[PDB]
RNA sequence: GGUUAAGCGACUAAGCGUACACGGUGGAUGCCCUGGCAGUCAGAGGCGAUGAAGGACGUGCUAAUCUGCGAUAAGCGUCGG
RNA sequence: CCCGGCGAGGGGAGUGAAAAAGAACCUGAAACCGUGUACGUACAAGCAGUGGGAGCACGCUUAGGCGUGUGACUGCGUACC
RNA sequence: AGGACCGAACCGACUAAUGUUGAAAAAUUAGCGGAUGACUUGUGGCUGGGGGUGAAAGGCCAAUCAAACCGGGAGAUAGCU
RNA sequence: GUAACGGGGCUAAACCAUGCACCGAAGCUGCGGCAGCGACGCUUAUGCGUUGUUGGGUAGGGGAGCGUUCUGUAAGCCUGCGAAGGUGUGCUGUGAGGCAUGCUGGAGGUAUCAGAAGUGCGAAUGCUGACAUAAGUAACGAUAAAGCGGGUGAAAAGCCCGCUCGCCGGAAGACCAAGGGUUCCUGUCCAACGUUAAUCGGGGCAGGGUGAGUCGACCCCUAAGGCGAGGCCGAAAGGCGU
């Protein structure tokens, strides 16, 4: 059972969301839920929404009994970057990379 | 007639990368840097194809010296005795015999001593 | 080095800090409860509690000083009228701080500071 | 005030190794409401040490 | 079998390196083009004060662009296909 | 239909030869970023490779090595135009 | 009356500090000189490149001036890298 | 920083004479494999029962070859029981390369011999697009300053209202002139922007809003100056001017 769930084009950066993902990597659904709820990060809620989507998918589109479910594979990946021009001193122009990341959560009973 | 060289360039780059596969860092990822490794690797292989003979000769000489000194004779004296006895055996087989069968090496040493004296 | 010194700065000058403490104490004693960051409540205890300590007693000069502090006629009227007798039997610890998590805007330690009252 | 050569991903990962957070691992269950909350913090509903503290 | 001593000695990976499988940014290679470049065969080489080229503003049931048109305004009349 | 914030996106259902053909849409590689697997690494110094090289993890006929990954240690070894 | 005196707006930048991938491609704080006259300013024009203007420094002529910018000779030439 | 045997260290492991042994190179020898040069016994557009020798190489000169686009071969052949590209593997040739296949792909490719190159990239402080590095670091753009309460909202320090604290007030207030062109108001949303969030905005969509005989422009006259019927001058252009 895969029961995959992802949130593409997320505003949060992959480098900053991998830190939150590692905390819940390989932990039980309830433990991950509470850790994300009480984590002091925007990425915490960003990935808690994905975890809720995944568990709802498991409940409805797949087998019930979410109690014996574990987050087996979770990984954060970068997404398309938007180019923005920010004026600087001496007339110099630099480019600001509005980075977006793809987050995928896979939950399986075994 | 415009000719696109992308396929040929990619083929050559893949050949170089597969030759350089297994290296550390960018040496196995960047073609521009991996190309230096394969040339240096080839030079090292060319040097080692000659260095291996002399290194194995060194190791065999060390083993024969050890065995001869254990038996009670020096390597130079043992070789001189073999030459005087007209024995064409080489260091590789001598070292194999010394490592595996002690009685054979004892026979070699005693015959060499008899020839010398 | 700050060896044994007391008094937070709160990234504010003396005038701004004293005005902030005055306003916060006035609001706290007016509403019997407020929400503020934990350091703010910790530093506001040392300001609010002496207000109640002073209000314990009643006199013309005491009223004038209680007005000079907190600069609010309505607040001083509430003091000496309801804040006095309701704590005449309590010696210290007139305020209670309950941590309530972190603010969403900037993730600052939030805590509710209130009097030990409201048992209606 | 500038790098002579580009550092490698190995050194980058070694530096970032210490940037990982640590889970609270201190979820406390209320005696009365039986709700999870941060230690020495009031619950979301407003219950702390069994008795209510927020009245809202 | 136990007490003591000496010697030897794996099992750890916060992270990192190699090879494999799976992912992502990325538009390179492959194929197609009503799109361009150069010629041959022929016409013509001008448009215009009975108001030229090029434009502004309007023109549909439709808020906007393209295209055609001008208050007769995505158009009107005669004769043919 | 469900999660989600009457969003975005995703998961189910259906269309479709194909949906890792879903409009950020033909074929979809590289630099770059992660996950899991096997190995090595926290007393060991330098173009990070080559020759030797024990051990470990995967399949084979035979029961010994052979095919691949890793590779402690060791002699040599100061990138390219 | 003063090409007067001290001193606001206004004009300019003499000193110090910060700012040199700055708030700014010469800026900000305090001091600083003029502030009724050779003062300044709003508007509208005139003087166009070996030429204009210049209380004259080789200064300014649209952030570029010991000869501006734009297009052409022009893919000037380079015994040089 | 010992630093004038390489170090350890050596009273012979220091120096002179002699001898016998060994290590010691890609040097020679033994074997196998490849290519050029001259000969003779023979094959005669080529093998050699052969023989001797050569094979380090920059600039440079000579010869022989591999790869791709297209054209004739070619309306022939492979190809939807799978072409080209992509991606790993096993063989094969002194080599540029060649062959077959695991998976993606989806409809083009092309044997042998010839003909032409826009025919082979690793650099030129090279050009175009993307991604790392520094680095999750500086910074988040005058040191006039926010707090509490209620409301909406999923989320409130910044969105709406009330009380406090602070700043300009010859302005940090109100009108205009020049300059912008709907940014002005309402409803509606957080796709993108605000150097963070935002329910908010000078952001996205829709709608509404600009009323002049007395305001200004328009219009009469005109200064500096422009154009200029005729006219003067100048190769033309054109310059002056009534």
């Amino acid at each position: 059972m895969e029961t995959i769930a992802k949130h593409r084009h997320a505003r949060s950066s992959a480098q900053k969301v991998r830190l939150v993902a590692d905390l819940i990597r390989g932990k039980k659904v309830s433990q991950a839920l509470d850790i994300l709820t009480y984590t002091n990060k925007k990425a915490a809620v960003l990935v808690k929404k994905v975890l809720e989507s995944a568990i709802a998918n498991a409940e409805h589109n797949d087998g019930a009994d979410i109690d014996d479910l574990k987050v087996t594979k979770i990984f954060v990946d970068e997404g398309p970057s938007m180019k923005r021009i920010m004026p600087r001193a001496k007339g110099r122009a630099d480019r600001i990379l509005k980075r977006t990341s793809h987050i995928t959560v896979v939950v399986s009973d075994r | 007639a415009r000719v696109k060289r992308g396929v040929i360039a990619r083929a050559r780059h893949k050949k170089i990368l597969k030759q350089a596969k297994g290296y550390y860092g960018a040496r196995s990822r960047v073609y521009r840097v991996a190309f230096q490794a394969v040339i240096k690797a080839g030079q090292y292989a060319y040097r080692d194809r000659r260095q291996r003979k002399r290194q194995f000769r060194q190791l065999w000489i060390a083993r024969i010296n050890a065995a001869a000194r254990q038996n009670g004779i020096s390597y130079s004296k043992f070789i001189n005795g073999l030459k005087k006895a007209s024995v064409e055996i080489d260091r590789k087989i001598l070292a194999d015999i010394a490592v595996f069968d002690k009685v054979a090496f004892t026979a070699l040493v005693e015959k060499a001593k008899a020839a010398l004296a | 080095m700050r060896h044994r010194k007391s008094g937070r700065q709160l990234n504010r000058n003396s005038s701004h800090r004293q005005a902030m403490f005055r306003n916060m104490a006035g609001s706290l004693v007016r509403h019997e409860i407020i929400k503020t960051t934990l350091p703010k409540a910790k530093e506001l205890r040392r300001v609010v509690e002496p207000l109640i300590t002073l209000a314990k007693t009643d006199s013309v000069a005491n009223r004038r000083l209680a007005f000079a502090r907190t600069r609010d006629n309505e607040i001083v009227a509430k003091l000496f009228n309801e804040l006095g007798p309701r704590f005449a039997s309590r010696a210290g610890g007139y305020t209670r701080i309950l941590k309530c998590g972190f603010r969403a805007g900037d993730n600052a330690p939030m805590a509710y500071i209130e009097l030990v009252d409201r048992s209606e | 005030a500038v790098q002579q050569n580009k550092p490698t991903r190995s050194k980058r990962g070694m530096r970032r190794s210490h940037d990982a957070l640590t889970a609270v691992t201190s979820l406390s269950v209320d005696k009365t409401s039986g709700e999870k909350h941060l230690r020495h913090h009031i619950t979301a509903d407003g219950y702390y040490r069994g008795r209510k503290v927020i009245a809202k």
